[PDB]
RNA sequence: CCUUCUCAAACAUUCUGUUUGGUAGUGAGUGAUACUCUUUGGAGUUAACUUGAAAUUGCUGGCCUUUAGGCGAACAAUGUUCUUAAA
């Protein structure tokens, strides 16, 4: 099961506003609106870095 | 000149003023007050026969507004800049724009409001006064700035702080972020405001004296004063604590027979 | 106090979910082109009106 | 004439509005046929600086994608000068059906060398020229009912005229 | 009736602002026209040309008489109109709404263009379109055959016009408009004769259809005129050239 | 009882005495009309004071009014009792400033200055900080 | 009441065709993608449904709630006075629910809550509760208890 | 039931600088240190605070004009009179 184009490019955003780390992008404002859960965001950036980008 | 000997003499009375001694838990504002430094300046019609909501910016040697920052941080009223700015000027300037050109030099602009916003957001007199005391540093365009006196309340015209400060994105035809970019590096650190009411008397708010070198006051206050003189002419200087009486340091007699 | 002790739910804070898969049903039914864009709608109606 | 007319209140446009919008239509695709018939755009462009100087036929500009004689160029490479003081309309059009070219001062002042003939009605002629014949402007009425040329004497001001009485 | 209470606090509100913004005009003006320019805003004038958020491009004035064509708009929303701007709306006879006229542009004209800009429209026509309003409207207040004689007759007889014009000897109604786009020898003898305009209104209005017109124009007109109160407003022109399209 | 003198609270910006007659008129004949105003700006202190020539008109005028939302903030009015009556109030303009010459030559006050320095030097004593200048 | 109209058209809901159509704009910008940005602060309307409308009170979270006088099954509106009496929410009894549907775009709606305001209307909302707890709390109360009509035709 | 002066000039080229001008207020209340005259009449200035645009009578500045207007404009000046926002 792969990811979605835009929602991979959102993580994309993420992963070069904040680097890695999740207490900042948690309290993100811009690119979190949706406010995604602190873990959920783990999930989907280590799928996202295991398909693309180590 | 004025004899700099006699502002350091003065300055270390005040010094050793200030310095002299069931308790509130957050302290007085008052207590606030006995320790900041307002220039006072006794001249011949200083009215323009007219009421002058516009600040003068005098040149000054050292900024007083970065020691303000620092304090302000311990301080429960935290120091906020303030710009009031055009519909297209907003439309077109942004806030990391701003942020990539202040943290250069280490400042920070907290927000930016349309006159649009002034006269819908604000167009109420507990609110607005309560968004303007949030501030203590106000700028607006000099388009916008003979348009205000109207949205920002008389309110804001009676304090320093909550009056605004003239300042100016362009330079050609259209604006620069480079001229509003220096130019309120100009207005934050090398200039100061000042009031200009009606009768012989000037009131000049130069600052607490935890914040600076009390020769580095001294030497602001000189350069200020010299600028004075050589714009006006000026029946005396006394400079104070609010708390304190006044101090006589320069005077021109011959200025009173020069009036009639 | 109200009278119950419902937990707020996550939705209420953020932008609406259900708003955003129907704009991803008519991106993918332009994507397919059987959802003509507006701008493209207004060339089209400037032109046949001539 | 383009003259502004008191409006009747006894009449009732709303009959005259459905003629008209009936008759626009059926002479718009008329004039369809008639401009393709005749192999040029129907749609007839106009510079809008010389519809400033005069709103006409002669504001617009006919693209390309004999004459029958003699009415048709008649007054065939004839330069006129209307006046100022003439109507400029349907002297425009009869010299336009002629082929002839047309200046009048009054499109000068919006802003003459080989103009011969001064179309004018005024009895006191300044400027006089010699060389610029001096015409009231019934020639070019009687000229194209005849067809033919007739002699300007009559036309010269301030002569009387014969009492026209049209081929009808 | 029993008026209201609100519109009687909304017109005292809207005519202090005029007279404030009337007030800054004459002080303004009167330190520019006695030459005491010391602490004002600016010392030389501008225009502004609306054309097609669409492109606002302004001048400085040109100390040049141009002729103009005035239009009166109808004036903000509940105003009693200042007896100063009176004065010369009843010169130039523009009360009786939707009435331009054709002025001379001078220097000793431009400083009413300032007063009465809240109350009307401006702008530079063409030779067409002072054609079209002279050979389709104007009426002439005429001494006729017998007559109670407040009487008015369209422009027909070239040769009533000739009658009382024959010492300027001006003939033939196209002449007028000649010399109206000329000012040569004389404009105002053509300005007083022509002394009425009437323009009709644009949109019918009452009835389903046209009042979204209504809406659409208002909506245009808020778009277009620009109400600066600065006492230097750059003056407003607009293409009368498409105004005329609407209104005539 | 209550007299046919009124009482206005929380009057609009720039609403006046003379929209106050204009108005209250329609109710019925007034007796008199005045505005508290501000003595340096002739500006309103918001609340003002109406007298008819019928207690009744009054007390009909003083109903359809009393919580009557007008232009932003609402209005509150209310009649007087019977023993009250209308005291001190002007339509203050903008007292513009004057400007009067000072009455004494240039070198009395020159003099002075020179005796008001001294003394302040004489207060810096008092206070009293040393201060040689 | 005309004042509180001109308070709620400037929280009409947004329509069908206005919803429909910003969802063709956002939906061509992600099409060409031109994903613009990511903000929209929140959309702020009336509510109109009325369990909705009750679900807003018990919280409490209405502001002002307008109450149509005239619904054939009046029993779907008798508790709610007594219900924002109690929950202290500022009701009023507005006349005509087609005056409510119109500003909803529904037919009738038959009630109206209202929770968030824009922070340049705030002050227009608390002049406005003060000005309906004046005008209706006031000088209906001691009457709402007492039987009405009776009186024959 | 209205919406508030949203720029001017000069010099200079530094990819924009430098100088100058352009702003009448929401009412009420608290209050520091003072300054200046005025000829006691006070007047005009000076820190700071409060307040849902809150609300109860602070008794009649001066000068000038016309029969209300300027003192922030002196041969300066002003009114409440715009209708397809009707009926």
């Amino acid at each position: 099961r792969s990811q979605s184009e835009r929602e991979e490019e959102w993580l994309e955003k993420l992963y070069k506003k904040h680097g890695d780390d999740y207490k900042k992008m948690f309290f993100d404002k811009k690119l979190n609106i949706y406010q995604q859960s602190e873990g959920d965001l783990k999930r989907r950036l280590l799928r996202w870095k295991k398909r693309n980008g180590i | 000149a004025i004899p700099r000997e006699r502002v350091i003499k003065a300055v270390n009375e005040l010094i050793k003023f200030t310095s002299k001694p069931k308790n509130l838990l957050e302290d007085d504002e008052e207590e606030l007050k006995k320790d900041l430094q307002l220039i006072v300046v006794n001249n011949k019609s200083f009215t323009g026969t007219s009421k002058s909501f516009k600040l003068k910016l005098l040149n000054v040697k050292h900024s007083f507004y970065k020691p303000w920052k620092e304090a302000s941080a311990t301080a429960v009223k935290d120091f906020k800049v303030l710009l009031i700015l055009k519909d297209s000027d907003i439309k077109k300037v942004s806030e990391d724009d701003l942020f990539d050109q202040l943290d250069s030099e280490g400042i920070k602009v907290d927000e930016i409001i349309c006159g649009k916003d002034l006269k819908t957001v604000y167009k109420a007199y507990e609110a607005r006064n309560a968004f303007i005391s949030q501030f203590s540093l106000i700028l607006a365009d000099d388009s916008i700035v003979t348009s205000l006196p109207k949205l920002m309340g008389g309110k804001a015209y009676n304090k320093v702080e909550t009056t605004p400060i003239s300042i100016r994105t362009h330079a050609n035809k259209e604006f620069s972020l480079t001229t509003l970019t220096n130019n309120i590096k100009k207005v934050y650190m090398n200039q100061l405001p000042v009031k200009l009411p009606r009768g012989t008397t000037l009131n000049v708010h130069l600052g607490n004296l935890e914040w600076l070198r009390p020769e580095e006051f001294v030497d602001n206050v000189e350069l200020i004063s010299e600028q004075l003189i050589k714009a006006y002419q000026i029946r005396s200087i006394f400079i104070k604590t609010n708390r304190s009486p006044v101090l006589p340091l320069y005077y021109n007699q011959d200025v009173l027979d020069e009036l009639e | 106090m109200p009278l119950t002790a419902v937990p707020e739910p996550k939705r209420r804070f953020v932008p609406s979910k259900n708003e955003a898969k129907r704009v991803m049903k008519i991106v993918r039914a332009i994507r397919e082109g059987r959802i003509i864009p507006p701008k493209k709608l207004k060339e089209m109606k400037x032109x046949x009106x001539x | 004439f383009k003259f502004p007319e008191n409006i009747p209140s006894d009449v009732d446009f709303r009959i005259m509005l459905t003629f008209l919008e009936f008759y626009s239509t059926l002479l718009h695709f008329v004039l369809y046929k008639l401009y393709t018939d005749s192999g040029l755009i129907y749609p007839p462009k106009l510079d809008l600086k010389k519809d400033k100087i005069i709103s006409g036929l002669s504001s617009y500009i006919l693209e390309s994608r004999k004459y029958d004689s003699p009415v048709a160029s008649l007054f065939s490479a004839f330069v006129f000068y209307v006046s100022r003081e003439v109507p400029i309309d349907i002297l425009e059009f009869l010299i336009l059906s002629c082929g002839g070219n047309v200046i009048s001062e009054a499109a000068m002042d919006q802003i003459m060398s080989k103009v011969t003939h001064q179309i004018v009605d005024r009895p006191v002629l300044k400027n006089k020229v010699a060389g610029r014949t001096y015409i009231q402007p019934q020639w070019i009425f009687d000229c194209i009912n005849k067809g033919e040329l007739v002699p300007a004497n009559k036309y010269l001001p301030g002569e009387a005229l014969p009492p026209h009485l049209s081929p009808w | 009736k029993f008026v209201r209470a609100e519109s009687i606090v909304a017109k005292t509100l809207a005519t202090s602002r005029e007279k404030e913004r009337i007030k800054r005009v004459s002080i303004l003006e009167d330190k520019k026209a006695k030459n005491e320019t010391q602490h004002i805003a600016s010392g030389k004038d501008f225009i502004l040309k609306i054309t097609e958020g669409l492109i606002r491009e302004k001048t400085t004035y040109d100390g040049k008489p141009a002729l103009l064509f005035i239009v009166r708009v109808r004036g903000p929303l509940a105003v009693n109109i200042p007896n100063k701007a009176f004065k010369i709306l009843s010169l130039l006879r523009l009360v009786e709404t939707n009435t331009g006229v054709f002025v001379k542009l001078t220097k000793n004209v431009y400083p009413l263009l300032k007063v009465i800009a809240p109350y009307v429209v401006i702008g530079k026509p063409s030779l067409s379109s002072i054609r079209s309003l002279i050979q389709k409207r104007g009426r002439i207040i005429y001494k006729g055959e017998n007559e109670a004689e407040p009487h008015e007759i369209v422009l027909n007889d070239n040769n009533i016009v000739e009658e009382q014009l024959g010492d300027h000897g001006i003939i033939c109604v196209e002449d007028i408009i000649h010399e109206i786009a000329t000012m040569g020898e004389s404009f105002s003898v053509c300005n007083f004769f022509l002394q009425p305009f009437k323009l009709n209104r644009e949109v019918s209005g009452f009835g389903s259809l046209n009042r979204l017109r209504k809406i659409k124009q208002r909506e245009a007109e808020s778009r277009t005129r620009q109400f600066s109160n600065a006492a230097t407003a750059p003056v407003i022109e607009v293409d009368i050239d498409s105004l005329l399209a609407k209104l005539n | 009882e209550y007299s046919g003198i009124i009482y206005v609270s929380r009057l609009p910006h720039g609403f006046h005495e003379k929209e106050l007659s204009k108005y209250f008129a329609q109710f019925g004949d007034l007796k008199e009309v005045r505005l508290a105003r501000n003595k340096k700006t002739g500006n309103s202190r918001h609340y003002g004071f109406l007298e008819f020539v019928n207690k009744e008109d009054a007390m009909i005028a003083q109903e359809s009014m009393n919580n009557y939302l007008l232009m932003g903030h609402l209005l509150q009015v209310r009649v007087l009792p019977k023993g009250a009556k209308i005291e001190k109030l002007y339509k203050y303009k903008k007292r513009v400033l004057v400007e009067k010459g000072i009455t004494k030559p240039v070198k009395q006050l020159k003099d002075n200055m020179k005796q008001k320095h001294e003394e302040r030097i004489k207060k810096l004593a008092k206070s009293g900080i040393e201060f040689k200048w | 009441a005309a004042e509180t109209f001109k308070l709620f058209n400037k929280y009409r809901p947004e329509t069908a065709a206005e919803k429909k159509e910003r969802l063709t704009k956002e939906a061509a910008a992600v099409a060409e993608g031109k994903s613009k940005q990511d903000a929209s602060p929140k959309p702020y309307a009336v509510k109109y449904g009325l369990n909705h409308v009750v679900a807003l009170i018990e919280n409490k979270k209405a502001k002002l709630v307008l109450i149509a006088n005239d619904v054939d099954p009046i029993e779907l509106v008798v508790f709610l006075p007594a219900l924002c009496k109690k929950m202290g929410v500022p009701y009023a009894i507005v006349k005509g629910k087609a005056r409510l549907g119109t500003l909803v775009n529904q037919k009738t709606s038959a009630v109206a809550a209202l929770t968030e305001v824009r922070a340049e209307d705030e002050a227009a909302l608390a002049k406005l509760v003060s000005t309906i707890d004046a005008n209706f709390a006031d000088k209906y109360d001691e009457v709402k208890k007492h039987w009405g009509g009776g009186i024959l035709g």
